[PDB]
């Protein structure tokens, strides 16, 4: 969707596997705010927006 | 409250120690009071600051 | 030292950046003491083909 209509999505109850993400190689900017790139891969949340 | 002078002192020692537990979990300015979780979440330059 | 990268990852190269070439290829310590040239050589790096 567009930016003042940017789609949103819920993810719960799954096993996000983060490395995959970021080995993708393709993102310009993979910049992570209160939690590093790395070391996300063993932390546990009860939500993700994206 | 015959002995009020030292139910006071110990009142004023046992106040003081629980207000040092007490804020030994405040944040202080940073992202959470727990130093384990801070360590968990982020890398060495963020962590140590 | 010295190397060749793209003009958008001279960014990466500075003490605690997270990045490709900052984590694989040449990363600096934290505490670095030094300083960073980077210079275009377009000119004479890029040939048709």
């Amino acid at each position: 969707a567009s930016v003042y209509a940017w789609n949103r999505k819920r993810i719960s109850n799954c096993v996000a596997d983060y490395s995959v993400l970021y080995n993708s190689a393709s993102f310009s900017t993979f910049k992570c705010y209160g939690v590093s790139p790395t070391k996300l891969n063993d932390l546990c949340f009860t939500n993700v927006y994206a | 409250s015959a002995l009020g002078k030292l139910q006071d002192v110990v009142n004023q020692n046992a106040q003081a120690l629980n207000t040092l537990v007490k804020q030994l979990s405040s944040n202080f300015g940073a992202i959470s009071s727990v130093l384990n979780d801070i360590l968990s979440r982020l890398d060495p330059p963020e962590a140590e600051v | 030292d010295s190397f060749v990268i793209r003009g958008d990852e001279v960014r990466q190269i500075a003490p605690g950046q997270t990045g490709k070439i900052a984590d694989y290829n040449y990363k600096l310590p934290d505490d670095f003491t030094g300083c960073v040239i980077a210079w275009n050589s377009n000119n004479l790096d890029s040939k048709v083909g």
